[PDB]
């Protein structure tokens, strides 16, 4: 990649089928012990990026670009891959090392893996072509910021094996597996669910794959999330054990934590002690952190002024991986400006808590403490009810699990699944004594002894390698749907590939933002707007946003719409500034003096002291040297002082404008100063609030100043003349 | 009702405490893992299939006709590769056979 | 005033040579301990306002709106005082109870009164007049609110006992009054400053009023903000102990407290310990908290996100007054809409860390500790500097004041101020033996004893009173300026008080928000983007942020724009709801049993699933117990199984479309359940990627569901229709 | 160089570092306020005359006519009270008719 030139999506989509992944398994961030950047040291930094995007406010200091130590993530999936692609590299500048694609909705029921590009639903269609595209695509994009960058999807539903086993060949490097979200959420039978979790989770050990759980779920189905935290315990503890015992690391098992509530809940008090208890009870995991999503609105303030609050529950605890959510996500399918919001707010907030812990620590004997023993109290309750009913099973059946009650309490309203029941009930087969099955990473029973005791390590030795020994073997299917595929979508907007138009996620799908105040109520601010921006010629237009600024005074309303038009990039008009420390330096090196005052017989005196007092940058704070004579000054003083005081320059105030006396005292100056032969070696600058620049220079003197003239302006000006009269 | 339930817990360390909710998940967790280690699956036998060469397409093919024939105990990757030796072919012949519907009377010989 | 009807600016300026104020000086809030709304207990709570509007979010716990212990303020100064008490309303209901007036640019310099209602620049023009109507409006929003609401301006410059004088004759219920600010960033003569503040000060301790002193200027001022911590130290303790010897009580003495830095510095890292040594230097002082804006830029999720920090900065130490700032400050003069953000803002996140101290505490040792002492050493040797440097006169002649260096350190770039020099230099005079003045609350030496030993402490006697004991004494001056007030304001917009347009701060001033995403460089994004917005019919168009996503992919631009058109109400078509909770209720109440499937040959599954699983949000969730028959079922089959299973709804998807298949199903469906004689006892509800509701009724089923369907929706229908039927 | 300045204040208590720090804020700020005491300014007249019940515009016009004729020293609210005593009449009809010009003879003497 070249970091001017557009990704090729086009020429990435080619000779898939020759592709193999540069890279496997899961990277961590690494730790940069005491880093400089710029003027400050940093104590809980990672390594810099080779080519980023800094913070807006970077401009202060330098443009530096610290990351956090915490892996993070962004969600990206928006039915198209293709467009996604473009999306994962503006991620990437953003500090995101951790690309997650969400599945085409339901892909869980898909009994065997789907192949090609169809479009997808609320998700990406996941097939061998599409992740090969997208870890191709990945490969480019973190060479360019210099940092690998972890891919990751889902292996959940009835065919975690077969999904497992693409992912592990094509080099996917992070996946959620959890046979209770099976189960529990998508109704799975239970028997099958966990058999091939068995083999799924030896797959992604194999291919050293981090494994995020599916305790999120639990978050979204409570009905008061935060009395869900014993259930979640479990439900963490039963897929970490699980795990560890199939031949997971616990260095790879990551924990799903969310924090349970937000405002106005008392937020950090609630869900700070049931971080604290996790990490103890679960020392040697990872924690992978995730922002919420169930107490959200259509506002992007209050989601990310909440997603601090998140981000300061990981600073206090502890999170391996800060996954994060758009601030857009309650308000509709998220844009790209939106992930990039998310990134920089993950990024800004951790940052700017460098080193909180070496300042702040936990009371961990009070009342969180307290609190922290309770809560592991009644998880290991919930544990002896499951036992004392008989076993995973039973409890699912007696319906323990998605019940609204705060444990031991249980309001009977939970999701109770059959033992028989489920898609793909009766799908299981014993083995008999002579089963085989000539493949690596293989979990259960596998007799190989019957053909060769040698090979019992390797089954994969009785065919001379298996996919996972021998990449050759991988049969790459490309499409099979003619008409639902990326090669005809991408055909549709080739046009767009000198004319130009705005998009949200997919190439010129249109869509911009349109927020305004009505000073109406709000249902009729809503039809209202509405109409405003039909008037503003915007289709397909939707209000997403409502809020309430006080019920008669006035509404704020956001909406969507369609630009239905384009630009030709060549029609535009684009015409062909020194800086404050370059003015500052140049007056240092080669000191300035003014003469000012307000000329005349007028009396208003604010206009000048603004342009010159340090107060609203005036010209003072550079350094110039003013001496200032006060108001109703006639034109010879100032000209006189000028002289007397050895001026680089005079700056003059006009305030009143009646029959034109501004102009007339600016002649006046001008002739004066020619009279007494000073004018070749003067600056001379004029101001008021009926001055037009233009007019003024026509009077003789160097530069004219109107309405809203700064310090920075003035500063300028007699900076270049003095230049150019040199 | 918590304040009873949890009487019997009151006088363990944080230690025993954890100790304690460890223990009991292994023993939640270890009839699930015996389930996995006896049997299998339409999915485990596909992607068994899979890792041995076959499409997606022929996995499945192959995988509904070994159930039809109630060999799934047996192994579908095990199947093709008895077929192929017995044949004397190569593993992507034996099953693409199989897949069309060849073979299956001499694996249930 | 009514809730539902608008505040009546031309009432309110109505007779205000009338209007007194309701009642005096500064009010703080009332703590709740231990208090209960909704589901929660708040530690660091205080009274809820009697209206208000709550967080968006907080809809899920029952709309309850938290009120925060700190005083929190909102700037609100936009020229148009008229319009501005619009804003004030907004801003009450949102929890603001501090409401600052910034004056109009170099108010300081007035020396005197100005009178009546002119147009201001970047604030309003402080007046009686003005200030009545400000006072008044507020004593109508705070009754409304249920909670007293702070006015504040500022008394600085060359008139402050003019202006103390009229404020504490008004009600004003708090201030800024700093004699260093006028002195340091204003070039006000020295020796005149100081005089004058003894006056002002001690007008202002009569008045009851709070003050706010002037340091905050200092960081705005400094090269490096994280540099100008002991000179901040030495301006509040100035103006702190000179404000307690003139006999202000400590608990009004507010200092104005900025953290220093933000991100990408390590800012709380830099900033806490700054703060915590501050709130120790000054423990018996109140600490009015500010947020950045000196390290800000044209994101209003940058500046938002820092904000948070700033009031998490607060929560660790300590906030009397807890000040905000717009998001938009850096991009715009501030909208109505974005002090509503800031207010919401800061309520969000300290309603988030209630309780946050009890369960996190400062490390003061060690690091924190080390860090702190060293600031106080630094401060201290300031102040030993100024004291071997003869005094604080000559210190400021000698330039220590606004340098560059981080004390000791000094770069010799400060500014000077001569004790000669600036605006009012030589207007001191000396008292004589029998100088008097028959007023209350003068500081200075009063030779009352002359006239009557016995009124030496109430010198207002000697003339029975002066306006502060009676204030009909008080001149009140409508207007001097018969084209430039209020009242030729109002009449230009007498049309918009059923005719509506957008506004941001003046009535109808028709200013609107674009944001969007251009797939190109920032400069061509930047063109394009204007281009697009005259295309939408926008006058006045500006761009007033660029956001790189990625230099090539694409930039984030936003920008105002004026809609040259206004809309009639009357002219708007709008027509004329059943919650999660009422159906959840229904169902448990009588329970609800549907037999599924997907039916004819079809084996597309997932459509169906999606909403009955409970994941997304499927009829699962609300408690509907389903029998799923799966795929490729015949329609007898489910009609003969939902009769075997006593079933009071089918449900059957129909996904391949080709021939009309689906529809024909549909029919199929409805006559097979008429030929077994059920159909008037069942409900039958049908979906499918190519069904429309319409076309779906028309084949003889009760509900049609296409694209997009959710689990809400179709339980909505069955239990509104269930209902229907009986 | 820090280091060097602070040497002096390296043994001092917290208490005694805060303390000192007081004493000399107070040593520095006490000319300023015997400043206050014994002086006065055009603003401060002017602000006496608003509390005495004169307009602004009124005020100034005093304060002007009080610094014309050398007699600030004597207090503008103390030369309106003076001539309204003398004159037998009211504070306001004093300082309307010296805003005016009258009385400033009868003032100075
Ligand atoms: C407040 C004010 C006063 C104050 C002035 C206080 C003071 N110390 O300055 C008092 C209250 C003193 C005053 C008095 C009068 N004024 Co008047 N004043 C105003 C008012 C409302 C504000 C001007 C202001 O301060 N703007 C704020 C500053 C920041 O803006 P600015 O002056 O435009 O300066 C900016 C630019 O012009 C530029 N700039 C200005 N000067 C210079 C110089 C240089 C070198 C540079 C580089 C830039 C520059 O930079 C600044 C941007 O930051 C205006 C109305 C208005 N809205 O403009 C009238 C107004 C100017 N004054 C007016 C009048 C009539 C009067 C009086 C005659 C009224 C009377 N008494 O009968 C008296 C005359 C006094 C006299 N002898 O001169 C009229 C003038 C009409 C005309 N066309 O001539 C105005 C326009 C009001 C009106 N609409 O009639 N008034
Ligand atoms: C993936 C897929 C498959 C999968 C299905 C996997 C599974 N277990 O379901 C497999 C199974 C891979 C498949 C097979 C075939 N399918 Co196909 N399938 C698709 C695809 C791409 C996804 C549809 C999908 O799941 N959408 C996501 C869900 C959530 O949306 P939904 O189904 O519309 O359901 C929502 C609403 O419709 C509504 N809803 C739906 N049903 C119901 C019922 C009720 C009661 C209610 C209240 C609501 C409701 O709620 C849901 C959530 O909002 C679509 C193309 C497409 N984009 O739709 C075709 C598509 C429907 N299938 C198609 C074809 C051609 C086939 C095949 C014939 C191809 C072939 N092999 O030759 C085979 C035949 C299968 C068969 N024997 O029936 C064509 C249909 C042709 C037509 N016009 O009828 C489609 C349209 C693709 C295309 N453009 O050609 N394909
Ligand atoms: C509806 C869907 O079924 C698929 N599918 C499977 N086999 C074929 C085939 N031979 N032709 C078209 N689509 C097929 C696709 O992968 C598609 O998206
Ligand atoms: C320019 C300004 O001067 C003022 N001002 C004071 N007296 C008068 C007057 N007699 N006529 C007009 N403006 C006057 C206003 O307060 C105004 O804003
Ligand atoms: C949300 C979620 C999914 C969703 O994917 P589907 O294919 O639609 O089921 C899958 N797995 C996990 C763990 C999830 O949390
Ligand atoms: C910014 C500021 C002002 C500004 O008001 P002006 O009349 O323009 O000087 C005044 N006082 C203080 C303390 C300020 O911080």
């Amino acid at each position: 990649l070249r970091v001017n030139e557009k990704l090729d999506v086009e020429n990435i989509l080619k000779d898939l089928d020759k592709y193999t992944p540069k890279r496997r398994g899961w990277t961590w961030r690494q730790p940069a012990e005491n880093l400089q950047m710029g003027p400050f040291i940093y104590k809980d930094a990672s390594t810099p990026l080779e080519n980023s995007v800094a913070l807006p406010s970077a401009k202060y200091f330098g443009d530096i670009d610290p990351q956090p130590l915490p892996v993070i993530t962004t969600e990206i999936a928006s039915g198209r891959f293709e467009d996604d692609i473009r999306r994962m590299r503006m991620a990437a500048w953003h500090g995101a090392d951790h690309i997650m694609v969400i599945r085409t909705a339901g892909q869980s029921h898909y009994d065997g893996l789907i192949e090609g590009t169809p479009q997808g639903i609320g998700g990406v269609p996941i097939t061998r072509k599409q992740v090969r595209a997208q870890r191709k695509a990945l490969d480019l994009i973190e060479e360019e910021v210099g940092r690998p960058i972890n891919y990751h999807s889902y292996v959940s539903g009835v065919a975690g094996p077969d999904i497992a086993v693409m992912f592990a060949e094509e080099g996917v490097n992070g996946a959620h597996q959890d046979p209770q979200y099976n189960v529990l959420y998508r109704n799975i039978n239970m028997i099958r669910s966990f058999i091939d979790a068995c083999e799924s989770k030896t797959i992604m050990a194999w291919a050293d794959m981090a494994q995020i759980d599916g305790a999120h779920n639990a978050n979204a189905t409570a009905r008061e999330a935060w009395k869900v935290m014993p259930e979640l315990m479990v439900q963490h503890a039963l897929n970490s054990i699980f795990s560890l015992k199939v031949g997971m690391k616990k260095s790879n098992i990551c924990l799903s934590t969310v924090p349970p509530t937000a405002p106005p809940a008392p937020s950090m008090y609630l869900d700070l002690p049931y971080a604290v208890a996790l990490r103890e009870m679960f020392e040697g995991y990872r924690m992978r952190a995730q922002m919420n999503t169930k107490y959200m609105e259509a506002s992007t303030r209050e989601a990310t002024v909440t997603h601090v609050l998140n981000l300061l529950i990981s600073k206090l605890t502890r999170a391996d991986i800060q996954s994060t959510i758009t601030p857009d996500e309650g308000r509709n399918v998220p844009w790209h400006i939106y992930n990039i919001e998310a990134c920089d707010t993950a990024k800004q907030a951790l940052i700017g808590m460098d080193g909180l812990m070496d300042m702040v620590q936990l009371k961990r004997e009070g009342v969180l403490g307290d609190t922290v023993r309770e809560l592991k109290e009644r998880a290991v309750l919930f544990m002896e009810e499951i036992i004392e009913a008989g076993g995973y099973f039973n409890a699912v059946e007696q319906g323990f699990f998605v019940d609204s009650g705060y444990y031991p309490e249980r309001n009977g309203d939970g999701i109770a699944r059959q033992i028989n029941g489920g898609i793909g009930a009766g799908t299981v087969f014993e083995r008999d004594e002579d089963y085989m099955a000539p493949v690596t990473a293989h979990f259960g029973y596998n007799n190989v002894k019957q053909y060769d005791e040698a090979l019992v390590s390797e089954p994969s030795k009785l065919i001379d390698g298996c996919t996972l020994e021998v990449p050759e073997k991988i049969v790459y299917i490309d499409e099979l749907d003619e008409n639902d595929n990326v090669n005809v979508r991408m055909e549709e907007t080739k046009e767009f590939r000198s004319m130009i138009k705005p998009e949200v996620e997919w190439q010129a799908d249109g869509t911009v933002l349109l927020t305004m105040f009505l000073p109406t109520s709000k249902r009729v601010a809503e039809f209202a707007a509405i109409e405003f921006a039909k008037k503003m010629n915007l289709e397909e237009v939707e209000v997403i946003n409502r809020e309430v600024m006080q019920e008669a005074e006035g509404t704020r309303i956001e909406l969507k719409g369609r630009v239905p038009f384009s630009i030709d990039i060549n029609s535009l008009v684009i015409p062909p500034i020194l800086s404050e420390d370059e003015i500052r330096e140049d007056i240092e090196k080669t000191p300035l003096k003014i003469v000012a005052a307000t000329v005349g017989e007028d009396e208003h005196s604010v206009g000048l002291r603004e342009v010159i007092d340090i107060k609203h940058g005036g010209i003072e704070k550079y350094g110039v040297e003013v001496h200032y004579l006060g108001t109703s000054v006639p034109v010879e003083k100032l000209v006189d002082a000028a002289i007397e005081l050895k001026a680089d320059a005079i700056l003059a105030s006009t305030i009143i404008s009646h029959d034109d006396i501004h102009y007339k005292n600016m002649k006046r100056i001008h002739e004066l100063a020619v009279e007494k032969g000073i004018r070749d070696k003067i600056m001379i600058g004029c101001g008021g609030t009926q001055v037009t620049p233009e007019v003024a220079v026509k009077q003789g003197v160097d530069a004219g100043f109107g309405r809203g003239s700064k310090g920075i302006h003035v500063a300028t000006f007699l900076v270049k003349k003095r230049r150019e009269m040199r | 009702d918590f304040q009873q339930r949890r009487a019997h817990l009151a006088n363990l360390s944080d230690e025993e405490l954890q100790t304690r909710f460890w223990e009991m998940a292994e023993k939640i967790v270890d009839p699930l893992l015996d389930l996995g280690k006896k049997n299998t699956t339409p999915s485990i036998e596909r992607s068994v299939l899979l890792r041995m060469g076959f499409s997606s397409l022929e996995a499945k093919a192959i995988v509904d006709k070994t159930m039809d024939r109630g060999l799934m105990g047996k192994g579908a990757g095990h199947i093709v590769y008895k077929i192929a030796k017995e044949k004397n072919i190569s593993v992507r012949e034996a099953g693409l056979a199989l897949s069309e519907g060849k073979y299956w009377d001499d694996a249930i010989q």
